């Protein structure tokens, strides 16, 4: 509450993209195997949508 | 990243009008976004007598 | 996205260019954020080991 | 193809491997027999993934081939800079 | 080109300075300032210079 | 065009250059050979923006000339005043 004054304060939709990504219970398993297709460092991946 | 990397060719700070400090005011001033030109536009106010 | 990189305006406004020491990337000795002792399980792209 | 000659797993098995809809791995097995295995795997390895590079050879009819993909020579780039085709676009030639 | 001027400006800058000059130091409170420690300070005498 | 004849760069090369969305360039240099460079460059722009001017040469089936844009003389003046166009219609005549 004496490091952030107003670097300021909030409201509805940001924290919004706050309180149902980290807390309840429903997540996955096979973008599992996308994730690896995803890992890390450049790769030619890097040209498609 | 310690001094405006401004090439001496084109001014130095002690030999400029816009110098330091006023630089220093805006990245470390911390109001608002309306407080914060009125009080710029108070700052470019001479002090010739 | 800019106040952690507002952030950036938060860990390195509240100290110091004027004096540094020993020679580590930067003025490092430093402390618990911006020197060369932190590589790490960082185990993602490609600096730091 | 012939002859190896078919994979049964077994631990032949072969390593390529020439199939497409391998409703094959079960399918039964039922189970595999008395043998050492360990690779075994490296040879459905190699070889399914060739059933897989030589299984296609065609959908190059409709793509759309490779681009420059990025900003680098590109062995002129004295006389044009370099920027790569991030594919948004629906690649179809429909 | 502005481009070969810039490149010698960063070449000579990157030794021209072994210490850090004194007019980035407008950081200080009034006091920090103020204490006959700094050594700007006999140099802040007329306030229009 | 002929003869200079073709543009390989090379370093010729030619300053027309009457070819139209060229997937030339890149394309193969592969690279540019053993000779001085320099321009090359701007006798490359130069022709380039002209085979593209050239290139419109039709599309003009579709215009809708140009006009005036903003207002000035216009030698008459004085029975009538002058307004341009801001060339904000889509030009396709149909």
């Amino acid at each position: 509450t004496q490091l952030g004054l107003g670097r300021h304060t909030m409201t509805p939709a940001t924290i919004k993209a706050v309180k149902d990504t980290f807390e309840d219970r429903a997540y996955p398993t096979i973008f599992y195997m996308l994730e690896a297709v995803i890992h890390g460092n450049e790769r030619n991946f890097c040209a498609l949508l | 990243k310690m001094v405006p990397p401004i090439p001496p060719f084109l001014g130095a700070n002690h030999h400029a009008t816009i110098r330091q400090p006023v630089a220093y005011h805006v990245t470390h001033s911390k109001s608002d976004f309306n407080t914060l030109t009125y009080s710029l536009l108070g700052g470019y106010f001479k002090f010739t007598p | 996205l800019q106040h952690v990189r507002a952030l950036r305006q938060t860990i390195t406004d509240f100290t110091i260019q004027g004096e540094g020491h020993n020679g580590e990337t930067s003025e490092a000795l430093n402390n618990i954020l911006t020197d060369d002792t932190f590589i790490a399980p960082i185990l993602w792209d490609c600096d730091a080991l | 193809s012939n002859p190896t000659t078919f994979s049964v797993e077994a631990i032949a098995a072969y390593t390529p491997v020439a199939l497409i809809r391998l409703l094959n791995a079960s399918g039964p097995l039922q189970p595999g027999h008395r043998v050492d295995i360990a690779d075994a795997r490296s040879i459905y390895t190699v070889g399914a993934a060739a059933s897989a590079a030589r299984a296609r050879a065609n959908h190059n009819a409709n793509t759309i081939r490779r681009t420059a993909m990025f900003a680098e020579t590109d062995p002129m780039t004295w006389l044009r800079p370099t920027v790569g085709l991030r594919r948004t676009f629906n690649p179809r030639i429909i | 080109t502005l481009d070969v001027q810039m490149g010698r400006f960063m070449e000579t800058w990157a030794d021209m300075m072994p210490h850090h000059p004194h007019w980035v130091n407008e950081h200080l409170t009034i006091l920090q300032f103020i204490a006959p420690s700094n050594p700007r300070l006999r140099f802040e005498l007329n306030p229009a210079f």
